[PDB]
DNA sequence: CGAGGAACTCCACTTAGGATGCGTCAT
DNA sequence: ATGACGCATCCTTGAGGTGTGGAGTTCCTCG
């Protein structure tokens, strides 16, 4: 066994391109600042981040041991420098691996190249799978028994402004807006032709609606947003089992999509006239209730 | 309703919440609702995780062919319980074999009834059951055998449609959220002590975790190797069962403790699969000695008691799928013949053209013997190490990447959707495109 | 002061000792700290009553503890001494709107001294600007109130713990001492027999290698520990032999590497464990420890000594051997068993005045640190205390712990509840405590050990489920850090008048009878079979003669803002606890009144609360005016109480107070001489009245939700006022400095017409989303200045203005008009730190009424959202015309669990119609007469105790026999039902409806601010991302849940489309909104900026990661 | 202390870097 | 963009990386808001924070396309630049 | 090489800033 | 005056904090 482990690392050594003189290191290199910048905090602060903090520390043990050395001191000295660069390179890496973790201003560790990556707030599982998007509005639900199964109802202000650049395409084509400024000045103002506009151009418009744990792939759907007074959105009676979204002053997302072929998927796939049918066992799920 | 530490009230509340209730009663009410509160809270994360890895091992299992055209077929009783001799319906034909199409022409008094590649729906089964057969084969992915993966008729057709499954339906999301779902429902717990500990095996979502992760159970009970012989040759300090298996095979002998409700008896005989105390039995065992079939039916059957015994119900389509995608590598035994290490457990696909290749150069072949683990070892034994550093590990899955000097095309959905491309599945498949 | 407005009384029984003081737990804990004549009064008083109160002040005890500092030698010294205080500088009010803070100076009388000289220099130094409270019980910092939370952390000590290891399948023991400030130490036996000890969380050690270390050697370990068998083994398993031998090899093993020596290992362990200076072992963990191992009265603040430990060891080896009682060292019998953790008898409870004499000690040390080295350097005859102290780090110690630490915290003022239940937080979070993670679910649970001390039902309904909560109304804190009770006392079968206070150990030794456990006419409890209860939550009934105790109040367990909902015990303990939760978020509205049925822990809860205006003398009063009330006193002198008219609140609610009597009356000491905000006649008013009807209504209704009518869009019945603020100011720059001014450049007249010269609004014109609050300016800019575009302005001629508006700016989403203005400047003695020219606070006050989605509730969590406003027409009547004002769908009233809202709907209607209950001779009758509510003039709010509430048949007769509204006109069926009409086609439904009054409470979660959307706005840095936040134009979360699903869809084109092009890119962003606004096919997507983060981090750690083709390097 | 405190805006504060940073990048 | 492969580098691959080195170890001016050579954030060796400008005085104007200064060692280059450019320090 | 078995490494993860050493080089 | 320089004051010492839980594994010290 201590052979064949042995040997398979050995076995990685045979057929690869690679050298394990990489595998010491006779330099470090350091990531651009843009990535671990510092900011002009009020007050004369400056917020900078840990990450800049460690290299300045490596920076600093590097110059001061070169600087000794230059010279010839005596070996003690020069291999308790030597062995502290060792040691703050190894903090820098991974400050949490061996030793006491370095910390900051605070009790509280620092982080390095290996903390800003793994884990649930690094890299993978937090900016990569999802990212933040625009167009995606959020408001509380209420309940209209007054709407085909493929609608749902939308207060005015958030369709101003997630329409937003739809109706200036509308009011700039009804001439109404000499230019586009113009267009964003009315926008901005509110008059009947704008409200006007806007209940045309929710039509003929799938519209994502979303809660927040879904659970199963019945979870997200698409509706028709016809525009309801006040300021809730309005959803029909028997699309609250798909959602699971009861009404104990719940909330729920609504998004949209940009590409016509984004709306023939949304209009044919994921509409909720023909996803009339649960995923798991057959069964339809928007049923009376 | 449990008292505190999940011990039982020695006195009920003797009311309603209309008639008038004393404040004690409310004191030991809130006890239930407040551990109740805290399940509902920690179990939507931990189902998240759960589901999290069941969609990291169920993905890249989408349909990309239409057919594959073999004859070879799961077995399922249609129709079982003639206490009167009744040929009448099972109960659970609707998750067992429903929507899962058929490959012959089953002739009973020889006249083809049920015809070939159609639909199982409930008239032609009505048919059958009354014709007088108590069986059936059909296609499936537990048997199916493809170049470029699964193709379409073996599955059936997507629940959600009606109609036949079309082919790239990206049946691995959906399989891995449809068992995820009711996982946030089950929340049965062992409230009340009852006089019994050890025995009870994890109930609810954890049975799940431990039966996809491949863990041996807690209270593991051992298994038959060979029938034959058996006897208890127990000692003070280790009780132990022995076993001569007759036919000229070797003896089998494992140690117990004292509690263990023992179902097999002394001097008796065992069968050469079989079950010998309480406790659920090793998936790896039962792959040992029954081959596949027989690892098949217990994990779909283990899989199916809870989900079932809870209320939700779910075709075992999506569990098929997911004990197909574990049950994948081969560990290798007389291994110097073939140019490759001994152990190392390799996969059933290049083992068996590597040894089909050496063959042919004139070398005998490599000895193999399947073997299964866990959904999150499995993940982590990609060939793409870009989807097992995005699930877990990242320092240590690159470490392996960066000594290895592995390289990963741009197979897999979560390696496109991390690059941010077309991802090839439901619509974005090249045919289509 | 009975001055309230009158509420008759529904309850029908009695209590012993009525509620006492609900914010005593700030006010008496710092009148120790601080010690002035309130608790000396409070002292004097418990010494002559013989009550449990700290005789000795914090800070008194703070200085004397690091009095006598002395060098190496003893020549120099220095010693603190007596305090005194100051009064401030400042008054409350003006240090809320001046920003400065409620701060008084201390002073000591220092002395420095030399032994060999004789002389001591007597000196008084100020000890910096220390921070008092308000009457109130808040601290005011800053500008701003605060908190500081009492705290729940496990009590100092020692815990013995049976664990089962798993692998070995055996019964391990863990004795773990948790001292004070020194180290832990951890006893482990039952692994092998091995009795070991681990210090410093390292591996193991034997016990007789240490108990070598101390004074203990073989011979007497075989002479006094002869007997059970484990110790023997242990010392089978011994090696070496001889003190030093064992210091030698803790030095070795602990210190590796160094030198082992005899004063190395001796300083070590007498500094960690037998030095009072790093080992100061608590008074509660010494008191605990006594009565725990039975050391009976050693040095009350003493270190740890190795009887304790042999004392632990016993413990531990006869919890091995099962042994029941045991002969304490130097003590008499005690039990011997393994301890719990969560129950209250293991957990202490931190004060505010600990807490900031925890900070002021730190600070304190820190100062005694500085002046030993100052003293040590400073020539000798040449110093004195004003000379070698620096108080700095005390004054930087008291400004870390109320900037920084968790425990001072906000207030909550969207009602006078908010802060009274804020007040009694018993927060178990923050340093040095648990954490939500480690922490498992048996912190998380309720234990027996709650019945009065803490709100089983009052909690957060989150993660932090049994972490937090609130105190029971019936608390007071004790010295040490613990909750007491009140009870009754049993005696002979018959119970005293005099309460009594117990914790929760002798709490758990006592049994414990019930609060509405009926009284006969004897003293003695009539009925043999005694609901009583027993420890560990141990229901059970007595004969009665051997019941101990008895419960003051059916109120206790509940707290003070839960114990105001009507019928509690028709519900389920979520429901309760939805409703407890969610009754302490609703704004107050204009026209505050008081509710038709309630509870008593209204007046007193608006009363012992602190926005409401109060007279503290007995005479007559002068005049009550606009804002000042001005009265003359019997003793005969004039006094301004001025009001808080249309003032803001933390959150920006409106704290608006109002007059309640004439310019006549005469007044009592504690008359309520005004109301706060949400209070009328001195009584909390949270909510409003409304008629509703029980039906399912069109659908509007479906599944838990609400219609309204538009009445109370005409009556303003259920409508509020916020109060938004601004604080801006100008800063020096470097650009020149910035000044406030009118003078913006290049802006019409009319957005500067609203504004003042100064460069602000004027004090009460509206403003809109839109609009300019301050204008601001800087002087200088190097805007363009390019040698091209230098040489453009020299041929042009025309100097452009470099100044830029640097404006305040109202948020765009916010209507109001302006409640008041306030001007700063560095001129005036104001603080203010560098550069910032001239301080602006604008606050703007809206008032907003009840709309269509707005989050309504009631008091038995019975929730919902405003579905839809119909006319008054459209909503049925009643037979004599009457609209009704809400409805609600009945489907939820069984399924949720929640019947107790159907009775407080009955009462409400038979209150808002009033009965006549004159002699009917029944049961019920005579029993309501008995009790005096009989007769009722119609609006004659009704009180129903939470626990003693209206019954049911005697709901029923009321509805019975209420006044005809003409001769014979008993509207409603005896049955509660009713027979109401269709407003909208006109015929009666079918059959009868269920009708009522019932109070609608108005959440704080609003609509207009929840309503959220964007199109383009601000993004992240290190992540071209946009924002994740609410209250900055965000996006959302499409998180990894979402794309599964979009995969498992099979929508692809759509997944990507909102992965890459609708965010975190540079190219897609832009690019989609042009095309966009000029009108084409919508372009391809593209590469994650995320991923280009990503590989230049894995660049960084030098994985040599490159992008590679079936070619090399393709298109990017 | 004299390379620290004078001018000490120089703070190393991880939670309040990222989210209060605007992008001037539209 | 087809395959995905990761290994190990040398002194020589880093110096294929990155651009220069560093050796002064803290940030930026703290009088003038301004870099500093052979420094954190320093222009010569990460990219120019203000863009179409340079450290010093002689090419902040707006007809300099990527050209380098002759002083103070800056590519007058983008903003973003100061996201792909590296250094590296030689223990 | 064959034992116990205890470390090591993964995974579940929610406000304003306690100074000097003193002297002075240089702007 | 700061943030730099150029040295360079005879009795000598930290500080607190560290309360899960899960199985993987692999070395490492003892049969
Ligand atoms: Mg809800
Ligand atoms: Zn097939
Ligand atoms: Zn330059």
């Amino acid at each position: 066994t201590r052979a064949l482990k042995r040997l398979k690392v050995v076995s990685a050594f045979l057929q690869t391109s690679n050298s394990p003189k990489g595998m010491v290191l006779d330099c470090v290199p350091v990531i651009p600042p843009d990535l671990r910048p510092m900011v002009q905090l009020d007050g004369g602060r400056f917020a900078t981040s840990d990450l800049n903090d460690l290299y300045r520390r490596v920076i600093n043990r590097n110059n001061r041991l070169k600087r000794l050395l230059d010279l010839g001191a005596p070996e003690i000295i020069v291999n308790n420098e030597k062995r502290m660069l060792q040691e703050a390179v190894d903090a820098l890496f991974d400050n949490g691996r061996r030793g006491r973790p370095v910390t900051g201003p605070g009790n509280r560790p620092l982080k390095s190249l290996s903390d800003m990556l793994k884990g649930k707030q690094g890299r993978f599982r937090q900016n990569l799978l999802g990212k933040r998007v625009d167009y995606s509005a959020r408001s509380v639900i209420v309940v209209g028994p007054q709407l085909k199964l493929h609608q749902c109802g939308l207060p005015k202000a958030m369709a101003l402004e997630l329409f937003k650049p739809f109706v200036m395409k509308r009011l700039v084509d009804l001439n109404h807006a000499q230019n586009i400024k113009s267009a964003k000045r009315m926008v901005e103002r509110g008059r009947t032709v704008v409200y006007d506009v806007l209940e045309e151009v929710i039509a003929e418009h799938p519209v994502l609606l979303n809660r927040a744990p879904t659970l199963h792939r019945l979870g997200i759907q698409a509706f028709e947003p016809q525009l309801v007074e006040g300021k809730a959105i309005q959803i029909h009676p028997l699309v609250c089992t798909a959602f699971n979204a009861d009404f104990d002053g719940d909330q729920m997302a609504v998004h949209l999509p940009l590409s016509a072929e984004a709306q023939a998927e949304a209009r044919i796939l994921m509409l909720s006239s023909n996803n009339i049918l649960k995923p798991a066992d057959g069964r339809p799920v928007t049923m009376p209730t | 309703v449990s008292n505190a530490k999940n011990e039982t009230i020695p006195r009920p509340i003797k009311a309603s919440f209309r008639e008038g209730l004393s404040v004690l009663e409310y004191f030991i009410s809130t006890h239930g609702a407040r551990k109740g509160l805290a399940d509902t809270a920690l179990r939507t994360a931990d189902s998240g995780y759960l589901t999290r890895r069941l969609v990291d091992v169920s993905q890249d299992v989408i349909i990309r062919e239409e057919d594959c055209g073999t004859e070879r077929g799961l077995k399922l009783p249609i129709a079982t319980r003639d206490a009167d001799g009744t040929l009448r319906k099972a109960e659970d034909v609707e998750t067992s074999v429903y929507a899962r199409m058929l490959a012959e022409d089953v002739v009973i008094d020889g006249k083809v009834i049920a015809p070939a590649n159609v639909d199982l729906g409930d008239v032609l089964i009505d048919a059958l059951v009354a014709h007088g057969v108590e069986e059936v084969k059909t296609r499936s992915i537990l048997t199916c055998e493809s170049q470029v993966g699964t193709c379409a008729m073996c599955y059936g057709r997507s629940l959600a449609t009606g109609k036949l499954v079309d082919i790239g339906e990206a049946v691995g999301i959906i399989a891995a959220q449809s068992i995820g779902e009711p996982g946030t429902q089950l929340t049965m717990r062992t409230f009340h002590t009852g006089g019994v500990a050890g025995d009870d095996i994890t109930q609810g979502l954890p049975r799940v975790v431990e039966l996809f992760e491949a863990r041996t159970p807690k209270g593991v009970a051992p298994i038959s190797e060979a029938s034959g012989r058996v006897r208890i040759e127990e000692t003070e300090k280790t009780k132990k069962i022995v076993v001569t298996p007759d036919d000229g095979s070797d003896e089998t002998a494992f140690p117990i403790s004292k509690r263990a409700r023992l179902l097999v008896g002394e001097g008796d005989h065992v069968e050469v699969g079989q079950k010998l105390t309480v406790g659920a039995t090793n998936p790896h065992d039962v792959l040992r000695i029954l081959g596949q079939r027989a690892v098949q039916v217990h994990l779909v059957g283990e899989v199916q008691k809870v989900y079932n015994s809870q209320g939700v119900s779910i075709h075992d389509k999506h569990i098929e799928i997911i004990i197909r995608q574990m049950l994948r590598r081969v560990t290798i035994i007389e291994s110097g013949d073939a140019e490759l290490l001994p152990g190392e457990l390799v996969e059933r696909t290049k083992f068996e053209t590597e040894n089909r290749r050496v063959v042919q150069e004139g070398g005998h072949p490599a000895s193999g013997r399947p073997q299964l683990m866990g959904i999150t070892k499995a993940s982590l034994a990609t060939e793409s190490w870009l989807s097992a550093a995005s699930f877990q590990e990242t320092t240590r899955v690159l470490t392996d990447a960066a000594i290895n000097a592995k390289s990963d095309s741009l197979i897999g959905l979560k390696e496109n959707v991390i690059i941010g491309k077309l991802i090839p599945a439901g619509t974005g498949l090249s045919r289509y495109r | 002061a009975s001055t309230a407005p009158l509420r008759i009384s529904f309850a029908k029984i009695k209590e012993p000792l009525e509620v006492p003081n609900l914010l005593a737990l700030q006010t008496e804990s710092f009148d120790w700290l601080l010690g002035n004549d309130a608790w000396k009064a409070r002292v004097e008083s418990a010494l002559e009553s013989g009550q449990d109160v700290p005789t000795k002040s914090g800070l008194e005890e703070i200085f004397e503890e690091i009095s006598p500092i002395e060098d190496f030698s003893g020549s120099m010294s220095l010693t603190f001494r007596d305090h005194r205080f100051e009064p401030p500088k400042n008054s409350i009010d003006e240090c809320k709107d001046r920003d400065f803070t409620y701060a008084a100076p201390l002073f000591v009388t220092a002395e420095f001294t030399n032994n060999e000289t004789g002389e001591i220099k007597s000196q008084t130094v100020f000890m910096g600007d220390f921070p008092l409270m308000t009457n109130k019980g808040t601290f005011v910092i800053n500008g701003t109130e605060r908190v500081v939370v009492s705290q729940l952390v496990r009590s100092p000590g020692v815990y013995f713990d049976s664990s089962i290891d798993k692998t070995s399948d055996k019964d391990i023991f863990s004795a773990k001492i948790i001292p004070s400030r020194g180290a832990w130490l951890e006893m482990e036996i039952d692994k092998r027999d091995m009795v070991g000890v681990r210090i410093d969380r390292k591996r193991k050690q034997s016990v007789t290698v240490l108990l070598k270390a101390l004074g203990w050697t073989t011979e007497q370990i075989l002479e006094e520990f002869g007997e059970y068998e484990s110790m023997r083994a242990t010392l089978e398993k011994d090696h070496t032999q001889g003190q030093d031998d064992a210091l030698l090899d803790i030095y070795r093993k602990l210190r590796p590497g160094e030198p082992p020596t005899r004063e190395a290992a001796q300083t070590l362990l007498e500094n960690l464990y037998f030095n009072p200076k790093r080992y100061d072992l608590a008074k509660v963990g010494r008191y605990k420890v006594n009565k725990k191992l039975g050391a009976d009265e050693p040095l009350d603040a003493g270190v740890l000594t190795t009887d304790d430990v042999i004392a632990t060891i016993k413990y531990l080896v006869k919890l091995h051997a099962g042994e029941t009682e045991t002969v304490g060292e130097s003590g008499r019998e005690i039990v011997v068993e393994t301890d719990d953790i969560d129950h209250f008898g293991n957990r202490r409870i931190r004060n505010v005045g600990e807490l900031i004499q925890n900070q002021v000690r730190t600070g304190l040390a820190r100062m005694e640190r500085v002046v030993r080295e100052r003293m040590t350097t400073q020539d000798v005859e040449a110093i004195t205390p004003q000379t070698l102290i620096n108080i700095r780090p005390v004054v930087a110690s008291i400004k870390e712990f109320f900037g920084t630490s968790q425990l001072s915290q906000f207030m909550d003022q969207n009602n006078p509840l908010s802060g009274l239940t804020h007040k009694r937080r018993l927060n178990a979070l923050g340093p040095g405590g648990l954490s939500r993670e480690r922490a498992g679910f048996e912190v998380r649970d309720v234990h027996p050990s709650h019945y009065g001390r803490m709100c089983p039902i009052e909690t957060p309904e989150g993660p932090n489920i049994g972490l937090i909560g609130s105190l029971a109304s019936y608390g007071r804190i004790n010295p040490f850090g613990f909750i007491e009770t009140p009870y009754r006392k049993v005696v002979e079968g018959q119970v005293t008048d005099d309460v009594d206070y117990l914790t929760a150990d002798e709490e758990d030794r006592f049994v414990i009878a019930q609060a509405n456990a009926a009284l006969g006419d004897d003293m003695r409890f009539a009925e043999a079979r005694v609901l009583v209860r027993r420890r560990g939550g141990e229901v059970d009934y007595v004969p009665g003669d051997d019941v101990d105790y008895m419960d003051v109040s059916p109120r206790q367990m509940v707290s003070v803002a839960t114990a105001m909902i009507p019928f509690l015990e028709h519900d389920d303990a979520n429901r309760a606890l939805m409703g407890a939760n969610m009754m302490r978020q609703a704004v107050p509205l204009i026209k505050s009144e008081s509710p038709l049925v309630g509870t008593g822990m209204e007046y007193r809860s608006a009363a012992d609360a602190g926005d409401v205006v109060k007279a503290e003398k007995a005479g007559v009063v002068q005049e009550v005016s606009a804002d000042y009330i001005t009265t003359t006193n019997d003793d005969g002198t004039y006094i301004t109480y001025r009001l808080a008219k249309f003032s803001r609140s933390n959150q920006g609610t409106s704290v608006n107070q109002k007059v309640i009597v004439a310019e006549g009356d005469r007044i009592i000491e504690g008359q309520v001489l005004a109301d706060g905000p949400a209070t009328e006649n001195g009584e909390m008013a949270l909510g409003k009245n409304l008629l509703v009807a029980f039906m399912p209504w069109e659908g509007h209704n479906y599944e838990d939700a609400i219609i309204l009518s538009q009445r109370l869009v005409q009556d303003d019945v259920l409508s509020s006022i916020h109060i938004e603020e601004h604080e801006v100011d100008a800063r020096d720059t470097k650009l020149g400095p910035e000044e406030i001014t009118r003078d913006i450049p290049n802006v019409s007249e009319e957005v500067l017409a609203d504004l003042d010269e100064r460069g602000i609004i004027r004090i009460g014109a509206e403003v809109v989303a839109g609009d300019i609050l301050v204008g601001k300016v800087t002087p200088k800019g190097e805007t363009e200045l390019t040698p091209e575009e230098r040489l453009l302005r020299a041929i042009f001629g025309e100097k452009a203005r470099e100044v830029r508006d640097t404006s305040l700016k109202v948020p765009h989403g916010e209507i109001g008009k302006v409640i008041g203005v306030r001007v700063f400047d560095r001129e005036e003695g104001d603080e203010l730190p560098p550069g910032v020219n001239q301080l602006v606070r604008v606050y703007v006050a809206q008032k907003r009424k009840i709309t269509d989605g707005d989050k309504l509730a009631g008091r038995h969590g019975n929730k919902g959202v405003i579905s839809k406003i119909n006319p008054i027409e459209d909503m049925p009547f009643l037979e004599d015309g009457t609209p009704v004002d809400i409805i609600l769908n009945p489907l939820a009233v069984p399924s949720r669990m929640n019947p107790g809202q159907v009775l407080e709907i009955h009462l409400g209607w038979l209150a808002s119609r009033g009965w006549d209950v004159s002699g009917l001779a029944e049961e019920w009758a005579q029993r309501l007469q008995v009790i005096g509510a009989d007769k009722v003039e119609p609006g004659t709010n009704v009180a129903t105790p939470v626990f003693d509430g209206a019954r049911e048949d005697e709901l029923a007769g009321l509805l019975q026999h209420t006044i005809p509204n003409r001769d014979g006109e008993r509207m409603v069926l005896p049955s509660g039902k009713a027979r109401l009409f269709d407003g909208r086609s006109g015929e009666p439904f079918p059959e009868p409806i269920s009708v009522g009054y019932m109070y609608i409470l108005k959440l704080h979660h609003l609509v207009d601010d929840k309503l959220h959307a964007r199109s383009t706005g601000p993004y992240s840095m290190i992540t071209q991302q946009p924002l994740g936040g609410k209250a900055q134009f965000g996006g959302q979360r499409f998180g990894e849940m979402e794309v599964w699903a979009l995969e498992a869809y099979g929508a692809a084109y759509a997944l990507q489309e909102l992965l890459t092009i609708k965010s975190d890119d540079v190219t897609g962003r832009v690019k989609v909104y042009e095309a966009i606004v000029k009108g084409e096919n919508i372009p391809e997507p593209g590469i994650p900026e995320s991923f280009k983060v990503l590989i230049k981090e894995m660049q960084s750690l030098c994985l040599n990661v490159e992008v590679l083709s079936s070619d090399g390097m393709s298109i990017e | 202390q004299r390379a620290a405190m004078r001018h000490p805006g120089s703070t190393a504060v991880p939670s309040d870097e990222m989210p209060e940073r605007p992008d001037d990048s539209l | 963009f087809d395959e995905l492969r990761i290994g190990l580098a040398t002194a020589d691959d880093i110096r294929q990386w990155s651009h220069g080195e560093v050796k002064k170890p803290e940030t930026i001016n703290y009088r003038t808001l301004k870099p500093e050579k052979d420094g954190l954030f320093c222009e010569k060796i990460f990219g120019p924070t203000r863009d179409w400008e340079c450290y010093c005085g002689k090419y902040k104007r707006v007809r300099f396309k990527g050209i380098i200064c002759e002083r103070c060692g800056v590519e007058v280059t983008r903003a973003k630049v100061r996201r792909e450019r590296m250094g590296h320090i030689e223990l």
